[PDB]
């Protein structure tokens, strides 16, 4: 049984994108009109970061330690791998995000029972050829705007 | 996934090709001179190799092994490694559902120095499959 | 029991936020009205340093040797991370605290005794998913204005 | 935490289902060949983990091992690992409580060729909790 | 038997050059007019990418979050090293290209039964020389244009 | 490719030289004192390389191993596996269709002090083909 | 027995602290009015060194070789990490010689017999916090002017 | 310091609460079926860290074993283990002293199958002391 | 037997240098007049290379990918290490190479039966010298204008 | 008995400095007037060194490959490490040279028999200790000028 | 650098302290249970190390071993390594010509359980010399 | 080259100085408590280098072992190899012109207790040479 409250163990871990008409950020626990991805090899969520802001004037009575407040917030990266499959609808919709500029929505859905939702836009995609393994395909995907984290929703 | 299918899937595509041998199923085997060529398949080692987030993925090593008398040339063994056994084994159409990936492994010769009664040489497989 | 003089290990150092309204220096030894982050995997707290200020005139008699003063000091930046429980409060607690801008006090008990108070705003959060771990939540603060160190108090 | 509990746990959750097998605890089992199927459950190798600075961690490896009859065909053995075993294994709420962290890994057979009384099996799993 | 939907294995990927007269993407699947390089040691194709596109008005309500759009995608550098063998046509060919100037057509033949082709100009050959190993010739293309990815044609 | 005509390419190329000395093609060799040189050829350690996208690839370490009586000199060991036998190696026409890369490895002594009946002295290579 | 004409074995090393009034030159050897530091874990004294003056003008007959002189020398900075005891009187000296910018002058006293003297300034100080460990405390020093080397005294 | 006051520490800490068990001090301890549950104390391992430059550091593994007859349950060596000496080990006032650092490490179990007259299970810690 | 249509194992291969009067490429194949290096322990030909010329004019169609063209080819560097024998003529040869500047001709001959041949001046010469180890005098030839291949004569 | 013709091995080779009134290039066989230093625990001599200088104009009828002469060269620098030793007279003379700025002379004599001159000035000085090493010295020397090989006699 | 040097200078200034004990100078040894308390000095494994270029350096491991009658209390095996044996050892002035560095290694204990006839336990040490 | 080369000139340059000790040539050596010290020399262990493009480059082990009775003092042994064995072996003009790379390694010392007939010590080199 999910707990929201307890450790879980990254297993079981599913992504989907987010395909047809309305707001992503609604119902994110939706899984109609929800497109997945199959057996994804590896899974790094991107890290969320903010730049420094100066805080200091010339008047200021105490200038021996810094001081400053945060900037400008920017969601990260996010990149995942998983086998190269041509045949598949999901990569072939994958190659169509990449190849025409767009932003969609992309979601990540734990074993904890908690959902975590991106908007952004591709910007890599490669792959890897070896003599005794599996072609994958790698994936790295920009993100834009607010994300919705998963304990936005209690 | 059962281990039953996957030796049921080689052996099957295994005796269709003329050999006259008798075959083993699983790892307990007992024989002796008279039906001697004996051709034994078992999986051993399996392991949790944990690669992909979606669902389980499991190692273990496919075995082939062929029993021949004491004091056969060594050419003959080659033949029954390389001739009979690696082409009929690169490819079963019935094995492809079940594998998601199989990597060979090279195979090697022992013989019995203790009483000169046996004369073995396996080939060995990689399989990865999900359970 | 817990002796300043003689050496420690690092095993049972916990880590707490203030809330609530009041001076986080004027009881540091004090657990009320402090929030505690359970299930801490990692912790590195924040090193000090300062800028090289330039001391030297061309009136001086000799320059064979440079000579150098303190310039402005800064606390550094406090990383940790800890396990994923979004059912938690704390957690909760840390993502409000980073999407509005703000800056807080945290501090860090030692099991010697002693008790350390930083104040500053977070910086990063960051995620990492394992087949076979538990997903653990990476935490970066970037310290503002002054500490309050450990032996300040005596 | 205390292992008469989790051991207790785990063998209440492998009982339920019908087996019709004699449950053993802990290392010492002694048998005759009446009540051949058995399963022993044990734990074994536990360290420090030292993996958190709050609270203390610890891990340690969990053994659930059946006997049966040697010359038992392979695939019979597979049975029992992967028919009854591994399902009930992976979701017991019981354990959920005691344990942070339960990963699987490789079972593997062995056979006793010295007298031939016994030809046993073992699924072995990783124990991650708190002392 | 090639299934483009079920995982494929690395071992058994061929690459060709386009030679003649033609559209090299009129039949990606033709083997007819199309030169081949024999026994490669390594093949690792491009990672296509593409630069961020500032989208950032004064106007705008909120700037607390970035947002970019997609810029100017490129087509990567495929490299791949492959066994020396000077009296060949095909490692002339290669060298022919490279002295002359030209942005000529390659293709990589998956087991997989896909098709993937590209258009570039080579940048570097290279040797290596080792006391008890075979000398290898390694090549460096760099790919110009928009590529045909082979899951364009379903 | 097949071991069997690599072995008939060097046993082939090192009976032309006079030596005198039974040869012994594959592993099984039984002789006494009368046949005491022996100069057994044999194969072993297959594995697969998998260096190459193309085509298949595998190693193997070529042996070459010649018997004389316990308590010969060391000196006439030497004299026989260097000016004998390196020679030859080192080329040889009919390897050069077979074999894509042959790389040598030290050749060592041992002698047999169980009975004192033996003293053999083997030169290694190895050999990497396509299969 | 120490003895300066003979290599000698690095352990038994001691730092020390001038505290009081006087000159620190006057007597390194000298044990009165020097403050003590206990059992460090580590010491990498600082690295002298050198920048190049260019010497080379239009009317030199030969320009083949470079040709340069030496510039400004300048100590290095002394690195050494220490048990963390807060409640000991060396460490709490540490702390004030860092908050209120001062330079002072420490010592290392070798088994040898000879002494090294230095001045400076502190950089950084820095903590290291282990599950199994003993809580250190790292500590950076930057010095200024001229030091006074261990075998000026013969 | 001395190795004797550390394990006479130990032992006058661990004697205090009511074991009814028989302390050997020191390696070697001899006894019989009489006085079983006996608990033995000894350092072993020593080293030379070369950890601080002011002064010396030493490295040794701290041992308790506690001996329990044979075919004892499981169940029984794990409440001797975890139940008594765990929870008196953690905090000993005049260990502090002595031992700059005490951490822990995993206690492990040893049965007897050669005669079946004894199985013990020893709690290990490692001590960096001065010397 | 050498035969450029086969791999072949690096073993062998000896490097020369041009002394005498004439035209290096007119017969690479000759041994007259051509010094000879001896005991070489390490040999790492040149890499070729080429820099991107990027053609795009704003009158273009489409600019969603990048277009470039081969610009201005270089043959690379040549490095490799031999035994320090300065008795030998061919070392005071190469320091009087060094010393006074020139540019030349070195050629390499694999067993493969081919001859690659360069030209180019000398950029450093560097010693190493160990407790057990034999003397190295290790050199780096930076090529100069254009190359004449291996595989240009067939 | 050394011969320069065959390689000979690392071992054995001592390094001297040159004290007086003279050339230090007139006699480097020379043993008189020159201090040894004792037990050197490292010596990697400075390699040579030289700068491109383009060789290119606009009325060059080829331009595909490039071309450069050689420019400035320059001597390298020299950097040894040996046992700490502050009461003999050598090491005295090396903080000597450091403490006043001079460029002097330094020999190398390997057990090949040739000897090898360097002149110039030194750049670091360090210290390295260890709980259970010797305390070593770290020298490093910037060389000016033309050095005298060890080939420039024969 | 001679090695008798080296153990006469450890063997004269670990005789003058009063021990009563047989010192036994170099590996062979022989004695009985009266002449019972007997230490002997050697040095095992020289090597080149070959650290500096300006001369020869080598390591050798130093040895001084204590024998014991077996069952006798760990408690007086200590005090030899710590009290008699550690302090004279640290400071020898005839050593300080011969030896560039001297490194202490851990003392460890080891008894005989085959016939029970002696208790040993030998101080190491790493000597680095010039020869 | 040759071994035998290697080791004549080994011989003859060890044979100059007065030993009075039969001096063996090559590994097979049989001798009685007459004839004792017996000196032998001999190479083991050649090995492909590889490690220059120009010519071929093997690695080998020249190994000099002395046998003294047993029970004979440990400093004597230590006379052999220091004043003896290695001054000698420092500078051969013979070696020169055949060796490329002559390294030393560390002697070390052994005694026999199954029977105690003997007692050697072996002196260990490393050759680098060409083929």
């Amino acid at each position: 049984v999910p707990n929201p409250t307890m450790p879980v163990k990254g297993a079981g871990t599913t992504l989907w994108v987010y395909k047809g008409s309305g707001d992503p950020y609604a119902n994110p626990l939706s899984d109609v009109d929800w497109s997945r991805l199959a057996k994804v090899k590896d899974l790094t969520p991107g890290e969320l970061t903010a730049e420094s802001y100066d805080d200091s004037y010339l008047d200021d009575e105490d200038a021996d330690w810094t001081a400053t407040g945060q900037g400008q917030k920017s969601a990260g990266d996010t990149s995942f791998t998983l086998a190269w499959m041509p045949g598949e609808q999901g990569q072939q919709a994958l190659l169509a995000w990449f190849n025409e500029g767009d932003t969609r929505a992309y979601k990540i859905r734990f074993p904890n029972g908690t959902v975590d939702v991106f908007r952004g836009w591709v910007s890599s995609i490669g792959k890897a050829v070896t003599a005794k393994e599996v072609i994958t395909r790698t994936v790295k995907v920009t993100n834009v705007g607010r994300p919705s984290m998963a304990e936005d929703r209690s | 996934m059962k281990h039953t299918e996957l030796r049921a899937a080689v052996l099957d595509a295994l005796e269709k090709h003329d050999t006259g041998a008798t075959f083993f199923d699983g790892r307990p085997a007992v024989f002796d001179e008279a039906d001697f060529p004996a051709v034994a398949v078992y999986l051993t080692g399996a392991e949790y190799t944990g690669e992909e987030l979606d669902s389980d993925t499991w190692q273990a090593e496919l075995h082939i092994e062929v029993f021949l008398p004491a004091q056969v040339p060594d050419s003959e063994l080659d033949a029954w490694m390389e001739s009979r056994i690696y082409p009929v084994m690169s490819d079963i159409p019935a094995l492809s559902d079940l594998i998601t990936s199989m990597v060979a492994s090279g195979y090697d010769y022992r013989r019995d120095d203790d009483a000169g009664l046996w004369s073995s040489a396996d080939l060995t497989y990689v399989i990865t499959y999900e359970m």
